[PDB]
RNA sequence: AGCUACCAUCUGUGGGAUUAUGACUGAACGCCUCUAAGUCAGAAUCCCGCCCAGGCGGAACGAUACGGCAGCGCCGCGGAGCCUCGGUUGGCCUCGGAUAGCCGGUCCCCCGCCGGGGUCCGGUGCGGAGUGCCCUUCGUCCUGGGAAACGGGGCGCGGCCGGAGAGGCGGCCGCCCCCUCGCCCGUCACGCACCGCACGUUCGUGGGGAACCUGGCGCUAAACCAUUCGUAGACGACCUGCU
RNA sequence: CAUAGCGACGUCGCUUUUUGAUCCUUCGAUGUCGGCUCUUCCUAUCAUUGUGAAGCAGAAUUCACCAAGCGUUGGAUUGUU
RNA sequence: GGAUGAACCGAACGCCGGGUUAAGGCGCCCGAUGCCGACGCUCAUCAGACCCCAGAAAAGGUGUUGGUUGAUAUAGACAGCA
C-alpha cells in the first residue's frame, strides 16, 4: 500500500448468503486509503484476519468517504496501532493535532515511517479517536494548549534562492 | 530582539501559494507548522495554512481563539485593517510594483522622458551644491 | 520535540550594570569590566526593567541539545557578576613529602617559578593569564593566592600551575607531591 | 614477501634531483629573518676556495677530555677581496610571493662587472649600461631616480644590493666578475635604502659583514665526478665476484 | 537602432546520457528561468549568426562574411525555462555556448 | 551573460558555489571569483583537515612528481574543485575552464568593481545555525599555504580604501538627497509621472 | 698531483594546528560532569620552514644591428589598400559585515576642518531597494514656453595628484578654440517613401601578418659556430680567456 | 577479590602471512625452492617519542591507547623456508 | 538503466520524422525538480547515499528520537546538604 492524502472510508460488507444463514451479519469498518479500491482491499484483509471471511466468500455492500464533521476546528487525535518492526510486533499510542481525521492518520503514517522506518504495509491502525486537551499525554502536543500562545519565526530560511540566482545584496533572515 | 510574533489575532501577509497577495488573521496554532487562518474581509475562507508562506505584520486583533467568522469579521471591520494597511509603506510598495509591472510601452516612454528631465535637473542642483561647498578655506 | 519557549531570568544587583550589544554582554562592576559575547549560541537576550535590572535568556523552538545552553549562559552571566562584584580568589596548597616546593612570584604576579619540585634541577616557568594576579599567602606557609575578575582565566591559571607540578614515571598514588587547588573562593567576602 | 633483514636506505631522498647544478655560483634560497630592531647589516658574502691547511689551538671546553689541551684542526682558506655594491633591488610582497619591484643601478659600473653581461667580451662593443648611466646626469633622469627611490621607500618590503667581486685582485684566469644579490637587514625600509645609497660604488670589506669566531653557512656546488655508477653514486653493496653480468650494479 | 532580438545560448543537443540527438537542440533564453514563461517564445524564429573566411551573399546588402543557420523554437524543455529548437541544418558543435538570437518574427501578441 | 561575472567567495559553500560556477562556465560565460579564502566548508574543521590530509596521501607511489598535483592556495583549491565538475579532459571543458579566474583576496582589476553573491551557496541560508563549518583560508594555512598574513594585510588596506570610497559615496548621496529637497517645484511634474507608474515610491 | 677511506677530517636546524591523554568553566539532570556551547596544555605522528629541483608560470633591468642607402624603434589613427582570425550587439566607478538582527540621518564626548563613540529620530518583507540604478540613437528646418546660462564640446595643448596585490587605471588645474546647439513640452515642414520580408542595430579606428607612400623624432648590438680553458665532461651541455 | 593480569563451559567475528577444497585463467611455455642485493608498503607495536592501569614503594615487569618517523644486528650447524 | 559487467530491471531491433513512456532518473560532470515541494530523523577525529552488488556479526552507549510496562508524589516527591 502506497500513500498520498488518505481518505476515511466507511466500508460495509458481509458474507454471501448461504442455505445455513439467509441473512449473514453485516460488518462496518473505518479504513483510511488513498482510493476506494485500496479501501476495499484493506477491508477484505482485515475481515479475513478478524472473522473467517474471504473476498470471494463474501461481498461489499457500501463504500463511501467519511467527511470530517468539523474540519474548521482544531482538535486532538489519539491513535492506537500495531506494527511489525524489524524484530517483532509492538503496540503504540500516538497523538497529533490536525483539522481532519484523515490528515491526522496520514501524519501518523509519515511520522511512523520517519521515526521507525515503518513501511505502510507493516502498520495496522486499530483505533482513531478525537480526544480532549486534558486527556493528551504527549508533551509535544500538550504544549499547544495555550489560550495566549505566542512565538516568533526566529531564523527564516530564504526559499527563493534561484530568483535571482545572482545578486549583489546578502539576504536578511530576521523578520 | 523579536518585535513580531505568531499569536491569535496577528495579521499575516500571504507571500505565495493560492492566496498570495492577501491579508489574513491567525485563529489558532497547529503543530508548529500550520495555523487556522481566516480572512473574512479579504475573501479568504477559514483554512489551514503553512507558516512558510506567511509574512507577519504589525496589526494584532483581539478576539478569542477558535471563534467563529462573525467575531473575527467584526474585529477586522472595527479598527479597519484595510484602510490602515493601505496607508502602510508595505502595501503601497506592493502597489507600486504591481503598477510598474503592468506599465505599457507608451508609459515606459513617458517615464523615460520624465526621468531624463528630472535626473538632469537633480544633477544640475548637485553640481551647484558641490561648487557652493567647494569654496572652503579656513585655518 | 522542539520546546516552544525556554527562558530563565537572572537578577542583577544595584551596584553593577549590564549593557548588551546584540549577544555581546558588557558587565561593568566596581572591581572592573568583564566583556563576553555569545555569538555561537542563537538565543535572545534582553534587559527587562530600569528598576531591578532583570536579564532574560530566551530560546525559541529548541531541541534537547540546545536547551542546555540557556542555563549555561545564565551561569556564565552570574559568574561574571560575581567576579565584577566580589571577584574570584583561588587558594592552592603545595604538598610534598621530602622536597619542599619553593615558589617565586615574579613581576606583578604574572610569572610563577617552582624550584625544588621533587628535587629536580629543572625550573618550571608558568605565566598567568592576563588580569590574574598570583601571590604567596602571608597567613600560610605553603599556599598560593590567585586573584582576578574572570573565573575562566583564574581557574585556567590554577590548572596550569597544578598540571605543571606533575609526577612522571612514578606511582602517583604514592607520590602525592605537587600544587593542588584547596578551595575556590571570593575576594572581599561580600 | 618481506626482505629477510631490515637495513637503512642507501642515500638520501632529500637530494633526489641528483643533477648538475643549473647555476655555477650557488644561490642563497633563504636569507636570515629580518627584524627592524637590529642595526643595518649585510647577510651574505662571496668567497673563493683558496685551499686547506691545519692549525693548532687550545680548547676551553670544560668537562671534556681535551679541556685546556692542544688540538689540530683542519681549516679552509677562502680568499675574499672586498665586494663592490653597484645596485639596489627592492622587492614587494604579493600573495603570489616576492617579486622584483624596481631596480636601480649605480653610475660608473666597474669594467669587470660589465663583463658578466656579455658571453663574448672579446667581440663586444662594450655598450652595456651606456645609455642607462646617462640618466644619472640629466635633471629629468635624477628626478626619475628619486621617484624610483621614493617608490621603493613607500612600497617595497625587503631590499637587496647587487655586489660584484674583483677578478683583478685574484690569480684566476677569469676576468669576469661574479654578480650577486645580497639582502640588507636590520632596520626600517627607508633606513636600509639610505644606507645602501651611501654604499653605492663603494667597497664592503668582509670584516664589516662577518666577525671573528662566529659560525656561518656555506653555499656552493660540489666537485664534479662525471658519470658515476651506483657503487660510487649511492654507496650500494658490491655484488659477489661470481656474478655474471656485472658486480657493480643494484641486483633488484 | 536596437538589439531587436532576445539573447539565447546554444546549451546543447537533445540527448540522453550516452545518446545524442543532433537533429534538435536545446536553447537557454536569457531571463527565462521557468517553464510557464516559455510560452511567449514558442514558435519564434531563431537564428545562429557567425562569420567565415569567404564572402556570402546578403539579402538587402553587399556580400560579407556573415552566415546564418535558420531555425525555430518548437517546444519548452525541462522546468527551468529550457527550450528546444529545430534548425534547417543541424547545428555545428562549435557553437555550444555561443549566441543564438530569438527574432520575435512570428508575433502572436 | 556577456560581461565578466564577479563572485565574492566570503560566506559561500564550496560545493554549491563550485557547481553553480561550473554550470556558468559551460554556458560560455566569463567568471571571476575573488576572496576564495572566505569560502566555508560544511562540517567541523578537524574533519575537513583530515579529508585534505587524506587527499595529500593519495600520490603516485612510483613517481610523486607525475602524481596528483595537490594545490595549496585556496583559489587553486576552488579551481580544482570546479575542475572536478567539468569534462576537463575535452576541448569543451578546457575552453570552459579557461573562462574561470580565481584569486586569493580581491585583485586591483576587481577591487574597484561590485561583487555578486549567490544565494544558493551562502552558508547563512544553506547551513543550519547549530552546525559547525570550516574556513578555507585557515584550512589552507595549516596545510601548506604560505601567504595568509600578507593576504590579510592587503585585504586590510583594501578595506581601508573601500571605507574611504564608501564615505565619499555617502557624502554624495546625502548631497543628492539634499538637492532633491532643494528643487521640487520644478521636479513635481515629473515626480507625479514617475509615482503614477510605480517608480519612486 | 689527482682520485680516494668512519681506514683521515667537518657538518647535520626551526615553527604551527593538534592525536592519545590530562584539565577549566559549564549545563543537559535545583548535585555532578573534560562536552553539549565555549576554553587550556599537549607528542619520534601530520604539515610547514631549512634543504634539493624549478611550470606550455611570472618580475625588474640592460643593450638592442650602417657608414652606408640600411636596418630598426617611437610618435600621426596619416593615407591608400591587401591577407588572415573571429567573437559580440549599452554601462554600473568598489563599504565592512551580521543573520536570535541590520541600514540611514542627526545633538553631545574624543582623534586629526574629517573620522570613532554616547544620545535622539527614522526605514526594515530591505525603496538611500541589483525584483535595483544611469544613459538611451531617426536626423534636420521654422518656431514659442520651460531646464539651464557659475553650461558642454575639444583623439586641442601644458601642468598637477592619486592608484604597486597583476599599479596598464582614475581624478584634478592653467591656457587656447567652438557654439549658445544639444534636456522636456510645443510649432513648422523636409529627408529615396527603394512599392510586406532574412545576415539589419555595436564594441570597432576589433585582433594578428606582410607591403607601399607620407612627415617628424632617435639608435647603431648581440648570440652562436670556430678557438682557448678544465672549477666541467660519454657526446652535448657547463666554467673561462682572446691588441 | 569475576573482570591488576587471565577465562572453563558456550558463543560471535576478522585475515589470507599456514595447510586444506575447487579447477575460473595459463598446456603453439607467465623460468619452479632457497640464498644475496635493493625499493616500497601494512600494523595485529619489539624498542624508541607521549600517555592511561597494576597485586605500579623504587627498580624491573605486565596490560592498554595515540603511533609505522626511525631501527630491529654479527656468527656455529643445515641447500634450506 | 544498474558508472563499469555475457545472465540483473525494462524492453527485443527493417530506414526515418513527430509524440508518449518503461526500468531508472532530474546539485555539476550529464537530459531533466533554477518545485519559494510536504512531514520527521540524523553529526560521524574510519558519517550515509538504492535489488543482483561488491564489505560485516554477537554485545553495548546516561548521544538522540519515539513506544511499552511499572513505581513515587502538596499525607510534599526526585536530586542535593544534615
Ligand atoms: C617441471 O617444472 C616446471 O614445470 C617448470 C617449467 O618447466 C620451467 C620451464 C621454463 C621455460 C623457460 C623452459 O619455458 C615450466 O614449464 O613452467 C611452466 C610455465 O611455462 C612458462 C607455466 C607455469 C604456468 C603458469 C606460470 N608458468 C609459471 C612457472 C611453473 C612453475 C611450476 C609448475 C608449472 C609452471 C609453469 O609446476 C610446479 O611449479
Ligand atoms: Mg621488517
Ligand atoms: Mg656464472
Ligand atoms: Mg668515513
Ligand atoms: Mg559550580
Ligand atoms: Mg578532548
Ligand atoms: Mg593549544
Ligand atoms: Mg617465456
Ligand atoms: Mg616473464
Ligand atoms: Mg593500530
Ligand atoms: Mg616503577
Ligand atoms: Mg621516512
Ligand atoms: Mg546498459
Ligand atoms: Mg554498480
Ligand atoms: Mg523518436
Ligand atoms: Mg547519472
Ligand atoms: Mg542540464
Amino acid at each position: 500500500k502506497a500513500s498520498g492524502t488518505l481518505r476515511e472510508y466507511k466500508v460495509v460488507g458481509r458474507c454471501l448468503p448461504t442455505p445455513k444463514c439467509h441473512t449473514p451479519p453485516l460488518y462496518r469498518m473505518r479504513i483510511f486509503a488513498p482510493n476506494h479500491v485500496v479501501a476495499k482491499s484493506r477491508f477484505w484483509y482485515f475481515v479475513s484476519q478478524l472473522k473467517k471471511m474471504k473476498k470471494s466468500s463474501g461481498e461489499i455492500v457500501y463504500c463511501g468517504q467519511v467527511f470530517e464533521k468539523s474540519p474548521l476546528r482544531v482538535k486532538n487525535f489519539g491513535i492506537w496501532l500495531r506494527y511489525d518492526s524489524r524484530s517483532g510486533t509492538h503496540n503504540m499510542y500516538r497523538e497529533y493535532r490536525d483539522l481532519t481525521t484523515a490528515g491526522a492518520v496520514t501524519q501518523c503514517y509519515r511520522d511512523m515511517g520517519a521515526r521507525h522506518r515503518a513501511r505502510a504495509h507493516s502498520i495496522q491502525i486499530m483505533k482513531v479517536e478525537e480526544i480532549a486537551a486534558s486527556k493528551c499525554r504527549r508533551p509535544a502536543v500538550k504544549q499547544f494548549h495555550d489560550s495566549k500562545i505566542k512565538f516568533p519565526l526566529p531564523h527564516r530560511v530564504l526559499r527563493r534562492q534561484h530568483k535571482p540566482r545572482f545578486t549583489t545584496k546578502r539576504p536578511n533572515t530576521f523578520f | 530582539v523579536f518585535r513580531r510574533f505568531v499569536e491569535v489575532g496577528r495579521v499575516a501577509y500571504v507571500s505565495f501559494g493560492p492566496h498570495a497577495g492577501k491579508l489574513v488573521a491567525i485563529v489558532d496554532v497547529i503543530d508548529q507548522n500550520r495555523a487556522l487562518v481566516d480572512g473574512p474581509c479579504t475573501q479568504v475562507r477559514r483554512q489551514a495554512m503553512p507558516f512558510k508562506c506567511m509574512q507577519l505584520t504589525d496589526f494584532i486583533l483581539k478576539f478569542p481563539h477558535s471563534a467563529h467568522q462573525k467575531y473575527v469579521r467584526q474585529a477586522w471591520q472595527k479598527a479597519d485593517i484595510n484602510t490602515k494597511w493601505a496607508a502602510t509603506r508595505w502595501a503601497k510598495k506592493i502597489e507600486a510594483r504591481e503598477r510598474k509591472a503592468k506599465m505599457t510601452d507608451f508609459d515606459r516612454f513617458k517615464v523615460m522622458k520624465a526621468k531624463k528631465m528630472r535626473n538632469r535637473i537633480i544633477k544640475n542642483e548637485v553640481k551647484k551644491l558641490q561648487k557652493a561647498a567647494l569654496l572652503k578655506a579656513s585655518p | 520535540m522542539k520546546t516552544i519557549l525556554s527562558n530563565q531570568t537572572v537578577d542583577i544587583p544595584e551596584n553593577v550594570d549590564i549593557t548588551l550589544k546584540g549577544r555581546t554582554v558588557i558587565v561593568k562592576g566596581p572591581r572592573g569590566t568583564l566583556r563576553r559575547d555569545f555569538n555561537h549560541i542563537n538565543v535572545e537576550l534582553s534587559l527587562l526593567g530600569k528598576k531591578k535590572k532583570r536579564l532574560r535568556v530566551d530560546k525559541w523552538w529548541g531541541n534537547r541539545k540546545e536547551l542546555a545552553t540557556v542555563r549555561t549562559i545564565c551561569s556564565h552571566v552570574q559568574n561574571m557578576i560575581k567576579g565584577v562584584t566580589l571577584g574570584f580568589r583561588y587558594k592552592m596548597r603545595s604538598v610534598y613529602a621530602h622536597f619542599p616546593i619553593n615558589v617565586v612570584i615574579q613581576e606583578n604576579g604574572s610569572l610563577v617559578e617552582i624550584r625544588n619540585f621533587l628535587g629536580e634541577k629543572y625550573i618550571r616557568r608558568v605565566r598567568m593569564r592576563p588580569g590574574v594576579a598570583c601571590s604567596v599567602s602571608q597567613a600560610q606557609k605553603d599556599e598560593l593566592i590567585l586573584e582576578g575578575n574572570d573565573i575562566e582565566l583564574v581557574s585556567n591559571s590554577a590548572a596550569l600551575i597544578q598540571q605543571a607540578t606533575t609526577v612522571k614515571n612514578k606511582d602517583i598514588r604514592k607520590f602525592l607531591d605537587g600544587i593542588y587547588v584547596s578551595e575556590k573562593g571570593t575576594v572581599q567576602q561580600a | 614477501s618481506h626482505r629477510k633483514f631490515s637495513a637503512p636506505r642507501h642515500g638520501s631522498l632529500g637530494f633526489l634531483p641528483r643533477k648538475r647544478s643549473s647555476r655555477h655560483r650557488g644561490k642563497v634560497k633563504s636569507f636570515p629573518k629580518d627584524d627592524p630592531s637590529k642595526p643595518v647589516h649585510l647577510t651574505a658574502f662571496l668567497g673563493y676556495k683558496a685551499g686547506m691547511t691545519h692549525i693548532v689551538r687550545e680548547v676551553d671546553r670544560p668537562g671534556s677530555k681535551v679541556n685546556k689541551k692542544e688540538v689540530v684542526e683542519a681549516v679552509t682558506i677562502v680568499e675574499t677581496p672586498p665586494m663592490v655594491v653597484v645596485g639596489i633591488v627592492g622587492y614587494v610582497e604579493t600573495p603570489r610571493g616576492l617579486r622584483t619591484f624596481k631596480t636601480v643601478f649605480a653610475e660608473h659600473i666597474s669594467d669587470e662587472c660589465k663583463r658578466r653581461f656579455y658571453k663574448n667580451w672579446h667581440k663586444s662593443k662594450k655598450k652595456a649600461f651606456t645609455k642607462y648611466c646617462k640618466k644619472w646626469q640629466d635633471e629629468d633622469g635624477k628626478k626619475q631616480l628619486e621617484k624610483d627611490f621614493s617608490s621603493m621607500k613607500k612600497y617595497c618590503q625587503v631590499i637587496r644590493v647587487i655586489a660584484h667581486t674583483q677578478m683583478r685582485l685574484l690569480p684566476l684566469r677569469q676576468k669576469k666578475a661574479h654578480l650577486m644579490e645580497i639582502q640588507v637587514n636590520g632596520g626600517t625600509v627607508a633606513e636600509k635604502l639610505d644606507w645602501a645609497r651611501e654604499r653605492l660604488e663603494q667597497q664592503v670589506p668582509v670584516n664589516q659583514v662577518f666577525g671573528q669566531d662566529e659560525m656561518i653557512d656555506v653555499i656552493g656546488v660540489t666537485k664534479g665526478k662525471g658519470y658515476k655508477g651506483v657503487t660510487s653514486r649511492w654507496h650500494t653493496k658490491k655484488l659477489p665476484r661470481k656474478t655474471h653480468r656485472g658486480l657493480r650494479k643494484v641486483a633488484c | 537602432s536596437g538589439r531587436l532580438w532576445s539573447k539565447a545560448i546554444f546549451a546543447g543537443y537533445k540527448r540522453g546520457l550516452r545518446n545524442q540527438r543532433e537533429h534538435t537542440a536545446l536553447l537557454k533564453i536569457e531571463g527565462v528561468y521557468a517553464r510557464d514563461e516559455t510560452e511567449f517564445y514558442l514558435g519564434k524564429r531563431c537564428a545562429y549568426v557567425y562569420k567565415a573566411k569567404n564572402n556570402t551573399v546578403t539579402p538587402g546588402g553587399k556580400p560579407n562574411k556573415t552566415r546564418v543557420i535558420w531555425g525555430k523554437v518548437t517546444r519548452a524543455h525541462g522546468n527551468s525555462g529550457m527550450v528546444r529548437a529545430k534548425f534547417r541544418s543541424n547545428l555545428p558543435a562549435k557553437a555550444i555556448g555561443h549566441r543564438i538570437r530569438v527574432m520575435l518574427y512570428p508575433s502572436r501578441i | 551573460e556577456v560581461q565578466v561575472l564577479v563572485l565574492d567567495g566570503r560566506g559561500h559553500l564550496l560545493g554549491r558555489l563550485a557547481a553553480i560556477v561550473a554550470k556558468q562556465v559551460l554556458l560560455g560565460r566569463k567568471v571571476v571569483v575573488v576572496r576564495c579564502e572566505g569560502i566555508n566548508i560544511s562540517g567541523n574543521f578537524y574533519r575537513n583537515k583530515l579529508k585534505y590530509l587524506a587527499f595529500l596521501r593519495k600520490r603516485m607511489n612510483t613517481n610523486p612528481s607525475r602524481g596528483p598535483y595537490h594545490f595549496r592556495a585556496p583559489s587553486r583549491i576552488f579551481w580544482r574543485t570546479v575542475r572536478g565538475m567539468l569534462p576537463h579532459k575535452t576541448k569543451r571543458g578546457q575552453a570552459a575552464l579557461d573562462r574561470l579566474k580565481v584569486f586569493d583576496g580581491i585583485p586591483p582589476p576587481y577591487d574597484k568593481k561590485k561583487r555578486m553573491v549567490v544565494p544558493a551557496a551562502l552558508k547563512v541560508v544553506r547551513l543550519k545555525p547549530t552546525r559547525k563549518f570550516a574556513y578555507l583560508g585557515r584550512l589552507a594555512h595549516e596545510v601548506g599555504w604560505k601567504y595568509q598574513a600578507v593576504t590579510a594585510t592587503l585585504e586590510e588596506k583594501r578595506k581601508e580604501k573601500a571605507k574611504i570610497h564608501y564615505r565619499k559615496k555617502k557624502q554624495l548621496m546625502r548631497l543628492r538627497k539634499q538637492a532633491e529637497k532643494n528643487v521640487e517645484k520644478k521636479i513635481d511634474k515629473y515626480t507625479e509621472v514617475l509615482k503614477t507608474h510605480g517608480l519612486l515610491v
